[PDB]
Parts: structure tokens; sequence; C-alpha cells
């Protein structure tokens, strides 16, 4: 397993391979972060969170 | 839902429970965002009007209440085969986001195929009935569904499972959704962050040996929720 096939590419969400190589992407309400694979949620209550 | 364990404080925020105008429930839904409800077509059936009811746990302790604007139903459903079981509701009034209440992600078509269905289980959830012939259920209940293999879902079907629908449950254990559950939400879980997957369909009854839980694939039908919503 090579790219997105090999643990999500290292993405938090949704991995895609271009080029041959990842790109990572997020839901709305997320925003990529700086490392291009972490997603952070622009605000309170993002989607897919649980609320504890 | 039949087995399973109750939804804890904050652990099942994105349930919507449709109320026909007595305040009962009779079927669930998936909150999308401040506006609307992801549920299946066959439960526009089920009552003249009704209102939808989120951050509701306890049916008998209070919560709130919200009014449906437009139903958007799925053009090609039909109630022989259950194809296209699909709708969006939008509301008059925005869902406030708080404890319990929260929506549930939209995930990209591609990815969800390749990941999100691939992993071992879903959860499913619920105010439904917790045996085939009992009542519904006053708290709110979640159940985690492994996926079936598509071959194994076919050849237990008595009937037709199309490209629309995929199964979820248990050969033989008992805990599968029942009535009430219909329209309510099937997600996946991914790093800890949950994916809308599916919305309660269809079963041969419940929990019933040699049977499974038949759901709407949601990623069969992702550009027209977001068209539905836009
Ligand atoms: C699609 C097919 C079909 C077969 C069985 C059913 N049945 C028979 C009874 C059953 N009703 S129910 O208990 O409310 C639903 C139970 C579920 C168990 C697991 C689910 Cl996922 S949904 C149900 O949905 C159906 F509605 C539709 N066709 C005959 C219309």
């Amino acid at each position: 397993r090579k790219l997105c096939s090999l643990d999500n590419g290292d993405c938090d969400q949704f991995c895609h391979e271009e080029q041959n190589s990842v790109v990572c992407s997020c839901a709305r309400g997320y925003t990529l972060a700086d490392n291009g694979k972490a997603c952070i949620p622009t605000g309170p209550y993002p989607c897919g969170k649980q609320t504890l | 839902i039949v087995g399973g364990q109750e939804c804890k404080d904050g652990e099942c925020p994105w349930q919507a429970l449709l109320i026909n105008e007595e305040n009962e429930g009779f079927c669930g839904g998936t909150i999308l965002s401040e506006f609307y409800i992801l549920t299946a077509a066959h439960c526009l059936y089920q009552a003249k009007r009704f209102k939808v009811r989120v951050g509701d746990r306890n049916t008998e302790q209070e919560e709130a209440v919200h009014e449906v604007e437009v139903v958007i139903k799925h053009n090609r459903f039909t109630k022989e085969t259950y194809d296209f079981d699909i709708a969006v509701l939008r509301l008059k009034t925005p869902i406030t986001f708080r404890m319990n209440v929260a929506p549930a992600c939209l995930p990209e078509r591609d990815w969800a195929e390749s990941t999100l269905m691939t992993q071992k289980t879903g959860i499913v959830s619920g105010f439904g009935r917790t045996h085939e012939k009992g009542r519904q259920s006053t708290r709110l209940k979640m159940l985690e569904v492994p996926y079936v293999d598509r071959n194994s879902c076919k050849l237990s079907s008595s009937f037709i499972i199309t490209q629309n629908m995929f199964c979820a449950g248990y050969d033989t254990k008992q805990e599968d959704a029942c009535q009430g559950d219909s329209g309510g939400p099937h997600v996946t879980r991914f790093k800890d962050t949950y994916f809308v997957t599916g919305i309660v369909s269809w079963g041969e009854g419940c929990a019933r040996k040699g049977k499974y839980g038949i759901y709407t694939k949601v990623t069969a039908f992702l550009k027209w929720i977001d068209r539905s919503m836009k």
C-alpha cells in the first residue's frame, strides 16, 4: 500500500492522490492545518465531534 | 434499537427525531447543518404533518422543536422496492448547536467508499423498539453494527438489494435497528470524527437470524444532498 492506501496518507480526514502525491482535505467547518494533514475546527460545534 | 447501549451525554448529538401531531416519534433523521435534516423518503408517508425534535435523549424529561419548511424527496423513490429511500428536510428556524445537538459530517464520495465503508463497523441509533413486538423506546440508543459483505447480504435477502443500499449488523447475534429507527443515522467513525454513511431504511423484521439491517447508501447521493442544501 502507498499514498492514501497507507494510513490515510497521514491525513485527518479526506485523502486524495494527485500527481502521485497525497493531498489532504477536510469536511466543511474545518481548515486544513499548516502541516497540510490535520483538520482544525473553525468554530464551536464542528461536525462529527461528540460533545463531551 | 434492539441490543446496543444507551447514548450517553453528548455521544449521539446528530440524532434527530420526527414527531407526529401527538408529539410521538415515528422516525429518526440526521442533523446535517443548522437548517438541514437527512431522513428516509418512506418516512414522509407515516404522518400527515410532522415536526423535528433534536437534543433529546429521554422523551419523558425535558430538547428543541423545529418545524419543516421544505420537504425535498428523491423523485425516484418507490414504495415497491425502497430504492432511493432518501430525503432532506429544510427547517424554518436554524438549530442551535449545543451539548447533545451537533451535525454529523458529510464525507467525499471516493474517500467514503475506499476508507469509511471498508472499516469494520458503523453506528446506528434511534428511539425505535428494543424488541420486534415492543413499543418505542423513551431513551436514545446506539448500536455498533459491522459492515456486511455485499455478496452475503444479497444471499441473505428475500428481496433485491440495489446499489443504493448496503447491509450492516449480525448474522445471528440479536442486535439490529427496528421500528421507529427508520430515517435515522448510520455514521462511521474515523480518527474521532463521525461521518454520515447510511440512513436506516428497512429490514425483514428486527434482529431475525440470517437477516441484516438494510441502509440507504449515503455515498450514492452525496451530490444530490449538496444540491438539496444549495
Ligand atoms: C424493500 C422491501 C421491504 C422488506 C421488508 C420491509 N419491512 C418489513 C417490516 C419492517 N419494519 S420495521 O421493523 O419498521 C424496520 C426494521 C428494520 C430493521 C433493520 C433496519 Cl436497518 S430497519 C420493514 O421495513 C420493508 F419495509 C420493505 N419491499 C418489500 C418493499
